[PDB]
């Protein structure tokens, strides 16, 4: 079952969460960075520092459920993001 | 060319709902991407040319995660 690190279900469009690596010694929580030719930090990366929780996200699933589950399609909004990023800052997939 | 990557740079996507899912995966969870062709693809990590650990579509090699509630 899908729960947070304190064993509580994850809220739909409610509390913010950090997305953290289970393994240690290999980077921190997910954040944003400039990649290649980018002049605005738009690329999702793990933080270089293992200590960092990265940036908070809000889960956005269309069903009216109070809590998300595994296998449920959702969007991921990065709640704190660069002024230069589109707002709300939603994850999506791009080529390159 | 390089692996498709996760971005916030596309202003044209839904602000509610989305193509991602969370699934169970060896000692934690994984993030997956519901591709336009109808296969869910694992998101994983690729280290890029500036030593960034990029979240990318990495079929069969998921980044295993846990979710910490803010506060």
């Amino acid at each position: 079952r899908l729960v947070d690190t304190d064993g509580k279900p994850i809220e739909n469009d409610g509390a913010e969460y950090y997305i953290l690596p289970s393994v240690r010694g290999k980077g921190g929580g997910l954040v944003l960075a400039k990649s290649g030719g980018e002049k605005c930090p738009l690329s999702v990366v793990q933080s270089p520092s293992e200590l960092s929780n990265g940036l908070p996200v809000r889960f956005k699933a269309s069903p009216r459920s109070k809590y998300i589950s595994v296998g449920m399609l959702l969007g991921i909004e990065v709640i704190e993001s660069p002024e230069c990023a589109p707002k709300p800052s939603m994850w999506s997939v791009k080529s390159g | 060319w390089k692996l498709p990557s996760v971005t916030v740079g596309n202003p044209k996507v839904s602000v509610f709902g989305g193509p991602f899912k969370i699934e169970e995966g060896k000692s934690g969870y994984k993030d997956v991407y519901s591709s336009s062709k109808g296969r869910d693809l694992d998101d994983g990590i690729e280290v890029n040319k500036k030593k960034e650990k990029r979240l990318v579509v990495k079929d069969g090699n998921p980044f295993i995660i846990r979710f910490k509630k803010s506060g």
